[PDB]
């Protein structure tokens, strides 16, 4: 047998990287005192249609993350007056902690939250987070309540990543976008189910 | 380079009959006998007790028959649910805080030789359905089940209540009563969830459903209705948790 | 200290990429997975299993319960076959919906053999033949049940057996086949003909349905993934 | 010299990484260590050192010394429980600021036993019955003697012994549970009831007091570190 | 990579009782005897002299009495402070430069089988107090030792006196005295200092708390106010720099 | 038994990167001739709440330290005229040592003051310093006097930390903020302590 | 080639680092060392000669 | 275990332990602490039924009153 099945394994059928969601953040000019942008989002695959409908294949599931940002910056308008290079504070906030609510907090000071600091111009940054959670596996369906006679079909929990500039303004308005790519890793699924037709999908179980 | 070990550079699915991995077990013996050994073992896994148990609740259970006519679309109960109110499973069910068990259904159909059609037997885990919109009254309809519909709450039959087409329904663990060749189906589903063990009360491990593959006809002058019943029996059953009264 | 030399290639982004990355919550401990039942190791152990084909898509049997029945009548038949269906796993309206079908969507070359069921859901009563063939790639349909009686066929005595089974084997110039192609009009095809009539004891019902099922054998594979699913308007 | 290629993540500082750094103070001598007496070499080995319960944090009796005793008079009782405290080591007002709470209030999972003890501070004439039951998790408290003792539940008798212990497993679904978290409302409770009367030989004062303290025992764990002490206004 | 080590990728807590580990150094004899079985030997470690010594300092030094009455809040002292003016321990503390030494501390309160009530004794190592704002003649008050308050120098009993709650106070060594169970506590402090010897005259090792748990009540007519004595025991003593007188 | 005590241990409990200052320096004008801004900042632990009260817990403590710098630079003013690279001095004054007074001075001059030379706009700069102290260990409570008839509760001494920019003035005035990540590592501590509540806690043991 | 990662602490100059350098003088041959009398291996070696003390450092 | 040492000065009513059935419920085997009577200055005295004073006792009274004999 010169034929191999080993391309169509779960491992390589998952896990590609792509992307996510994009994060817009900005360093406003210093004239105008405008709230600096920060940005937040919280870690769900329910937003990107090829992964989840390659997830619903199946009912439970086990796997690791690997995240990776690409950073774009742009001037937003016609200037002379420049800027120099800029910093990005990445913040990691694991599943049950406090998430950032303003520009200048102490949540972007605490010792549990793991940051990562990118200069602008270099290689993407990258992390990787293991398998976080109370059971012992994900459920992409679940047919229980949380309070008997309440949600119907537990949501996971992931964490949530925020992000901001570390440098102050400039005189100099400029805004950037953070492209984030994520690729599940030593995946394993259990009890296959039919897959769905291209309905939008929806938010649970409801079509 | 890095101890912690997140990044480091990196014939049982399709219903197995009894006979072929567990024969030594046909302990079952007295609801049915001879038809033991053309059961499907879901997963080709047999229930188990849980490694490094009451009594009374190893009776079967035989909740009232349905009437499959022209023009019935489909059954569908859940498990444990469907035993909430049978004596001392659903007592000890009531009692405790943590409870497992696996389960054995036996499916079986009266019908005499001028009789044609066939019904599909499907055991889904985590049955997550859905209607056309769901609250705890309608997921928990009891012992008397609920019907499925075509073109309250009731799911959409060819979809299967989740959005997904019925042919495709096959993957779950499921049994053909062909009425032209047998009468009766065996299911021996084990304990399926993510945690080890949980809570009974709230959480439903299996559903159950039977939609008729090809309807019903009968020559003229004979019943023109068939029952249908339904016997469950649990297996390895374990509680922690007691509480009184 | 060690010199060193940068080759190209270097502070690039490929998505593709096997790369050791530095975790962010090391001295972390992770629930301990448990032996939950039914585990997947392959998307071809999806294959294997058996799903009823939809037969009747069209718009007045159209995502109901009657789209997988084929009806065998009483009236007279013209020696044209009760069904034909053509062996495009991946191309055919009528066979691109089963599980093979949606696990072959997400590949792009295939190859294998393929194994279709019929399942006669009619009286115990009832007696008869029908009569199953298969005609191999490049050959137009049959269209006379002596035309089909001619090639590889199956007489499925209905009396004695509820179910016939019929493996079509892998033929192909090359060792692997597109699963989207246009022009090839080949791969054959599958007939069920009225070998002789049914014939039933009393006022049984002289109407009877057949049901099919399709799966795929122990030799198939896919590969060159591709992916297509996109819900933009 | 060598060819080397730039994969991504270089040029970046994580805060959670393990890398050799440069010393900056070499050719220096360090003061060497000596064997000072108490060395802690992880936080469990706090936990597990019994503090006493505040039991009463009532604007009236709140930081001070009457909010740690429980009193016993000599009124009737109402069939109602002495004191019923729930299991919620780190959201229960009352049980959060032990030594014990403020380990768990820097992690976010918890899992093991408990174990409560309670000391009569009593008159050496003094006897009686007291009954200590144990809720498990999910059941509402008890609120009559009888129904406490159908339950689990011991007698601690006031006269021959001056100290009660109750040890509270480990029960739950998931292998850890989270210590802050709401609509729960489970974990049990522990009562304390009026099995008997308390009985004095003389004048001796017919008012006693309690006192309680708190443990976790040797298979206690926690994780997911988490700390919010912030001192912003 | 780099031979300077900065940097390179990288039951004894619980106050044991005397049985556990050392039993057989009951040397002790003579002011009790019976109760040296169940003294607490702090974190473990018994006192031991400086390896690679006075005899009259051996004796024990009986303080004052002081009153329980049903009012007190707390009382505290400070070793080796309280000690400064007690004969030729006194002596030698003031006559040498370094001094280093373990403790021995016997507290006994008599009262009556009517009378009831709870004392807490706690040892402090560098217990650096604060009232409600010190110079030197506040944190050393000498044998006559000072007193809590609640709602001068006073600390807070309820904080005891450096901000941290009275509950969590039994993490130092402890020991409890319940007059219904037993009337006599022993703690047995070894040396305790970042430094192998140091000053005695600037630098106190340990502080000793006294704090009642329960208040005092009594039948009617019996003794209002119960003593309560201290004795403290110098051991493995020995002091280096001798100067003149 | 498969949970682990691993997570609560000392190492894990404290050796956490936590920012502990920010400095300010400047490049100033050609034109305006005012002196050019210097850091100077005493290593100390008493301004960060959270190492603080973690380390309260006991008495007597040993670690070393590893010190990350982060740096961000911006123009201060709607000027064409830009500036070059800039190269950044970070001095390290051990325990002992006189502090730098002026931008121009004997003291960033020193073969004894260990100095980092960090270019603008790439990897942070690292170092690790030893266990420094004339004791066997730091004591974070200290019941004694320096003169008996002097302070009450010894002080510890880790170090100072200077910092200036070696680029002589542009015409175009530049701020920077250099943010200082510590780390302790192969830490012990002896005796625990209870620990005290957030009531801003204080400079010394005083409430 | 070689896939490697760059870490925090990378082009910069620390003036108490030990590392080898590119020689700039190669394929040359120095004086070889004599044995001269007087060696000095450390700097307490110094400390260990006895020095007068001047005991009257009054301005007179 | 409601009281220990004072099981071996225990009367056994006509010198005979009790037995099973010769040629047995787990939970019944507890104990029931009925509530307690106040013994005064002028009380004459109390009595009680077996089995009967247990006819409402969980499961022993459970057992009790869904048999024909026991």
């Amino acid at each position: 047998q010169h034929r191999s099945r080993s391309e169509s394994s779960i491992e390589s059928f998952f896990a590609r990287g792509a992307c996510v969601t994009i994060m817009t953040v900005d360093n406003p000019a210093s004239t105008t005192n405008k709230d600096k942008l920060f940005a937040v989002w919280k870690i769900t695959y329910k937003d990107t249609v090829q992964l989840r409908r390659k997830l619903e294949f199946f009912t439970y599931s086990r796997f690791d993350m690997e995240l990776t940002f690409v950073v774009t910056a742009n001037f937003t308008e016609t200037n002379n007056g420049h800027a120099l290079n800029q910093v990005y504070q990445i913040m990691y906030v694991p599943p049950g902690a406090p998430v950032p609510e303003k520009w200048d907090d102490y949540t972007w000071q605490t010792s549990s939250n793991p940051s990562i600091f990118y200069t602008y111009g270099t290689a993407p940054a990258r992390i990787s987070v293991p398998y976080v959670g109370i059971s012992n596996a994900y459920s992409h369906f679940y047919d229980g309540f949380s309070k008997v006679p309440s949600l119907y079909g537990s949501l996971n929990d992931f964490g949530i990543l925020a992000v901001r500039v570390v440098n102050d303004p400039n005189p100099t308005k400029v805004t950037s976008k953070i492209r984030v790519y994520l690729k599940p890793k030593h995946i394993r699924v259990w009890c296959p189910r039919p897959p769905r037709a291209v309905a939008y999908y929806g938010p649970g179980v409801d079509y | 380079y890095y101890r912690d070990s997140a990044s480091n550079a990196a014939s049982k699915f399709t219903e197995p009959i009894k006979d072929v991995l567990i024969k030594t077990a046909p302990m079952l013996n007295t609801i049915t006998a001879q038809e033991a050994a053309n059961s499907v073992v879901a997963y080709g896994r047999w229930p188990e007790y849980l490694r490094d148990p009451e009594v009374a609740a190893c009776r079967f259970y035989t909740l009232d028959t349905v009437s499959w006519t022209k023009e019935s679309r489909g059954w569908w109960w859940k498990l444990p649910d469907a035993l909430r109110d049978m004596g001392l499973f659903g007592q000890n069910m009531y009692y405790h805080y943590l409870g497992r068990s696996g389960y054995t259904v036996h499916v079986q159909c009266n019908a005499s030789k001028f009789h044609q059609g066939a019904l599909g037997v499907f055991a889904v885990p985590e049955m997550c359905l859905a209607g056309d919109s769901t609250s705890y009254q309608n997921a928990n309809p009891g012992e008397k089940g609920g019907t499925f519909t075509g073109t309250r709450f009731c799911p959409v039959d060819y979809l299967l209540g989740n959005g997904t087409l019925l042919g495709n329904a096959f993957v779950f663990p499921h049994q053909i009563i062909n009425l032209r060749t047998n009468n009766c189906a065996t299911l021996v589903l084990p304990y399926v969830n993510s945690l080890s063990i949980d809570s009974m009360v709230k959480h439903n491990n299996w559903g159950i459903a039977i939609l008729p593959l090809a309807p019903l006809n009968f020559a003229s002058e004979s019943s023109p209705e068939i029952p249908i019943t339904l016997t469950i029996a649990p297996m390895c059953c374990e509680f922690n948790g007691l509480r009184n009264i | 200290g060690l010199p060193v030399m940068n080759t190209p290639g270097s502070n690039q982004y490929l998505t593709a990429d096997n790369f050791q990355s530095p975790c962010a919550l090391p001295e972390f401990d992770v629930t301990p997975p448990i032996d939950i039942p039914g585990e997947v190791k392959n998307m071809m152990e999806l294959a294997e299993i058996d799903t009823m084909i939809p037969f009747d898509l069209s718009a007045t049997k159209k995502n109901t319960m009657e789209m997988y029945r084929v009806r065998l009548s009483d009236k007279p038949h013209t020696d044209d076959p009760i069904l034909c269906l053509s062996l495009s796993p991946a191309s055919d309206p009528r066979l691109s919906h089963t599980m093979l079908g949606e696990i072959l969507n997400y590949y792009t070359h295939w190859a294998g053999s393929l194994k279709f069921t019929f399942m006669f859901c009619g009286s115990m009563m009832a007696t008869g033949k029908l009569l199953v063939s298969y005609a191999p790639p490049g050959a137009d349909p049959p269209k006379k049940r002596k035309e089909a009686m001619l090639g590889t066929h199956v007489i499925w005595d209905i009396g004695l057996q509820s179910s016939c089974t019929m493996v079509v084997p892998w033929i192909s110039n090359t060792t692997y086949r597109l699963t989207i192609d246009d022009s090839f009009t080949e791969g054959g095809y599958i007939s069920v003909f009225y070998q002789t009539r049914i014939v039933v004891p009393l006022s049984t019902p002289r109407e009877m349905d057949i049901l099919g099922f399709v799966s795929a054998c122990n030799d198939f594979s896919v590969r060159l993934l591709r992916d297509t699913t996109h819900i933009e308007q």
